[PDB]
């Protein structure tokens, strides 16, 4: 009992923290991670087209 | 709208002075400050209301305001309207 | 590609890493930089063709990236930076309870104050009749 | 020995404070403020990011940068 | 310049304010480096009541000129602005802080206006302190243009004992004053150079209270007038009543001896006999 | 350059308007087919 | 003495000294009175998690978005650079082929 | 500077090329499988602990918290339920490798 | 060799002496003590994290590792809890001793007082 009492407690000023900074470090790693799926889609985007000239570099 | 009627009426340099005497008599200091210090901040005031300023507050004895009521009237024109103040304000300081 | 140039704050698309560097610099601008000034944009080592290794990716084994933010490494890492935090301010409880503990066992005049006060009241009470 | 000194002492203290018995132990305000200070530098460091974002408005939509 | 001007001013002319914004804003970029630019940006700012603008402006200007090469004439325009807006307390801190970076030679504009700053709000302990650091420096001005020039030094030392200046401070203006000895080796340029020992050696007599520095400073004093030409009279006097006040005869005597002996000279044997009178 | 005078003097008044003052028909066809 | 005194009775009492029901009455009322300061706590991190749960569900289903389509994405960029180099090193094969026809 | 490490895939506060492939690594786990196998793990090169360079920018910050890891048991709940998906991952991969 | 942390009270794989107080921590306490409070934790001297000299220098299971990280937590937290508990008893104690002191004052001038009046009877 008394150490759960800590635990909460520490629970608190964590929580009391997020409150601050969590929906700003949120947006910050949304943003992070559209940069990582658009740069992931450019990659798509390139080795679909690489894919595709070697097929038409075989049927040349 | 700003309606130039009322717009300007606050640059009201016979109502100011007729106010800063109703302040003078039944004001009390602090209250007086005040009314004279917003009326420098209007430019509203007259060389001589920046000397009834100083022989206010030199009446009551914060002789050391008086002095600054002459430096912000100093401020506040140029010559030659300023000659008066300077007149006022160096023998004052000097006696 | 992902790896923003320290100089020049934008993308990479030709990192370049060197032993005397630390930031990543692009191939087309630290040969122009060799040349203009043959030094290092941020340790001012001396720069030389041979220090300048290329980076790449995709190769065959590469892991892929774990995106899903939690991990096992950064639990134990916050895990540890809420130990960090907790002896910092256990100690600085243990100090005030130290230094409070200590003046409260050198004021304990309460036995001495009373004697002094029965001591006092036995002279009163001695003063007050032989008047 | 100092335990019956102690002992009286303490609980003559507890005594005084009988009312306040049922209250939590408190937390420090320097203790409280050293935990989240800690937590602002080493927890949420990213911060930096928010100033950042914050200077980019000020940089779109203002003044020269200097020279 | 004018042509950036003349845009502004069409734009103005049309009250398109923000695109008249838009155009000081690139106008700093490619002509910057002058700050009238700068202080006029802000200027349209407050004049229009952007305030925050303005702020920003000159924060944006010092930031823009730098911490080494500060531009002051931005500081003080910035100093006079947060003045004009009632921030006094900003006003200030701007003042106070261009004092320290510039302390010599930018804060001469500093002063004057940072002294009309204090002059009302100053007015127990603010306008005394700046007036007379304001004098202070301009005194030190007066001594970097020519060390010869004594009133300055006596009006100099006049403020710092008034000041109630810290003692080794004192000393140092006093011994700094005292090197100047006068080119000329003839007595009449000396009149006014000799009581710039006088007074160092009253001020260490009365003041510091420390005898034993007071022997020092006429005997550093008597060292340097050349006796075989002319003499002060004063000097030896002073010396020798100097010792009678530490109860030393011998060295009075001592003192008026070797007055009488290198120079004899009717001033000394009236005191030394009116001494010997009262003794 | 980072700190000086914006950090150290103090802050103003407000965090109001001014302070936060950060610069400030046709026809269509109808459509295909129908 | 921390260890040692325990209310009961309405004063300070010795733990050690008191009958046994007596201790039981004192340890579980202790008990119960830090069970109390929990669920004082308990109750208001339940309601400021309540509201972080909230307010923050929409950045996290944006990053639950997000991380759906990145596994997608990078799963399909995995089998598309199998598939070149299996073409390119048919394609070797097949060149052969056409100088042995 | 943030950077990512090829043998674990996670983020790394202290990353490090090899000499002889373009690609970047954690600094322990490099050299323990440098200690096993003396190559560079994707090109096969042969390795050695001092033929590395230190990529000595800012590492990657901390993840911000879940929700529920604002607290200490809930975040050991949180590292068991993380464990016991990377122990069946592991598992996974040497029952693809079979298949 | 097993070396001990003075600001933590436990063994150290990273121990560190500051050469302000001769006594040893771990390097990353003193680092955040330092980032906080720029102070030796035992001599209270000026410190800072370039005058830190370096010393010198198999699982079981992984539950039952997270076992001993929950049992452990608890205990830690216990402490934390007690010398909370510890240090408000000890103001309170400390409280009443200045009560008790300056209530003996008051008594000390009053008696003092009092026997003043044995002299003008
Ligand atoms: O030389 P003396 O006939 O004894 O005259 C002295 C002497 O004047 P000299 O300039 O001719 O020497 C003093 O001058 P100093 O040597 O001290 O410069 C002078 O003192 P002041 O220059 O301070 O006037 C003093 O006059 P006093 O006693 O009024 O100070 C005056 O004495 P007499 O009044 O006897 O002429």
């Amino acid at each position: 009992a008394k150490a759960q009492n800590e635990h909460l407690l520490m629970r608190q000023i964590n929580l009391e923290l997020m409150d601050e900074y969590a929906a700003e470090s949120y947006l910050q790693r949304n943003k992070v991670m559209e940069d990582l799926l658009t740069h992931a889609e450019k990659e798509l985007r390139k080795t679909k087209e690489a894919v595709m000239e070697v097929h038409a570099n075989r049927k040349m | 709208n700003m309606q130039s009627v009322q717009a300007r009426v606050h640059r009201s340099p016979i109502l100011w002075a007729m106010y800063a005497d109703y302040e003078e008599c039944c004001g009390t200091v602090e209250s007086c400050r005040k009314v004279y210090d917003k009326m420098i901040e209007l430019r509203v005031a007259s060389p001589q209301m920046i000397m009834n300023y100083a022989m206010f507050l030199e009446e009551n004895e914060y002789f050391e305001l008086a002095f600054q009521a002459y430096e912000k009237g100093i401020a506040l024109f140029k010559w030659p309207g300023v000659f008066d103040i300077w007149n006022t304000y160096l023998v004052k300081f000097i006696k | 590609m992902s790896f923003v140039c320290g100089i020049s704050g934008e993308l990479t698309e030709d990192p370049v890493v060197s032993q005397v560097s630390g930031h990543i610099f692009d191939r087309r601008l630290i040969v122009k930089f060799i040349a203009e000034n043959g030094t290092d944009p941020i340790s001012h080592g001396e720069l030389s063709e041979d220090q300048l290794v290329s980076l790449k990716s995709g190769g065959t084994g590469s892991a892929p990236r774990n995106v899903s933010g939690t991990s096992i490494p950064s639990l134990l890492k916050m895990l540890q930076d809420e130990w960090d935090t907790v002896m910092l301010n256990s100690f600085s409880l243990r100090q005030q309870l130290q230094i409070a503990r200590q003046e409260l066992s050198h004021s304990l005049y309460q036995h001495d104050a009373a004697c002094r006060v029965i001591s006092r009241l036995s002279k009163e009470l001695t003063a007050a009749r032989e008047a | 020995a100092l335990l019956n000194q102690v002992f009286k002492s303490l609980k003559r203290a507890q005594d005084l404070f009988y009312h306040d018995y049922a209250q939590p132990p408190p937390m420090p305000e320097e203790n409280d403020s050293l935990i989240r200070s800690m937590k602002r530098k080493h927890e949420y460091g990213n911060v930096i990011k928010k100033v950042e974002e914050m200077k980019v408005r000020r940089e779109n939509e203002m003044l020269a940068l200097p020279t | 310049e004018q042509a950036w001007q003349t845009y502004i001013n069409f734009e103005l002319r049309y009250k398109e304010i923000d695109r008249a914004r838009s155009v000081y804003q690139r106008f700093l970029h490619v002509h910057g480096i002058n700050v009238q630019n700068w202080i006029k940006y802000a200027k349209f700012e407050e004049r229009n009541g952007y305030i925050g603008n303005a702020r920003a402006a000159y924060e944006k200007a010092m930031e823009y000129f730098g911490e080494e090469d500060i531009n002051e004439t931005v500081l003080v325009a910035f100093a006079l602005f947060e003045e004009r807006q009632k921030e006094h307390e900003r006003a200030r801190g701007i003042f106070k802080y261009g004092l320290d970076n510039l302390p010599s030679n930018r804060t001469e504009e500093i002063f004057k206006h940072y002294t009309q700053h204090e002059k009302k709000f100053g007015e127990r302990v603010g306008i005394e302190d700046v007036i007379i650091s304001k004098r202070k420096t301009q005194y030190e001005k007066m001594v970097e243009e020519n060390g010869y020039n004594y009133d300055a030094w006596f009006d100099y030392l006049r403020l710092l004992e008034n000041e109630e200046t810290d003692r080794e401070e004192v000393e140092d203006v006093y011994e700094r004053a005292i090197a100047n000895i006068p080119p000329h080796s003839e007595k009449r340029y000396w009149r006014r150079y000799i009581y710039l020992w006088i007074n160092y050696a009253l001020y260490e007599e009365l003041v510091a209270k420390d005898f034993d520095r007071a022997r020092q400073v006429y005997k550093a004093c008597i060292d340097i007038i050349p006796h075989k030409t002319f003499t002060f009279a004063k000097v030896w006097i002073m010396f020798a009543h100097f010792e009678i006040r530490q109860l030393d005869l011998n060295a009075a005597r001592k003192i008026m001896g070797v007055a009488i002996g290198k120079c004899p000279k009717d001033k000394l044997f009236r005191a030394y006999i009116d001494l010997e009178l009262q003794l | 350059m980072s700190m000086k005078l914006r950090d150290i003097l103090p802050a103003p008044v407000a965090a109001d308007e001014a302070a936060s003052q950060i610069r400030r028909v046709s026809k269509e066809p109808p459509p295909y087919g129908k | 003495c921390t260890s040692e005194i325990i209310l009961s009775k309405d004063k300070f009492t010795r733990i050690a000294i008191l009958p046994r029901e007596e201790q039981m009455k004192a340890l579980n009322d202790e008990f119960q009175m830090y069970r109390g300061w929990m669920n004082q706590r308990a109750k208001r991190a339940a309601k400021v998690e309540k509201k972080l749960r909230v307010k923050l569900g929409g950045y996290q289903a944006i990053h639950d978005k997000l991380c759906k389509k990145y596994q997608e994405v990078t799963t399909e960029i995995e089998m598309a650079n199998i598939e070149k180099k299996t073409f390119e090193r048919l394609g070797e094969h097949e060149l052969k082929a056409i100088n042995k026809r």
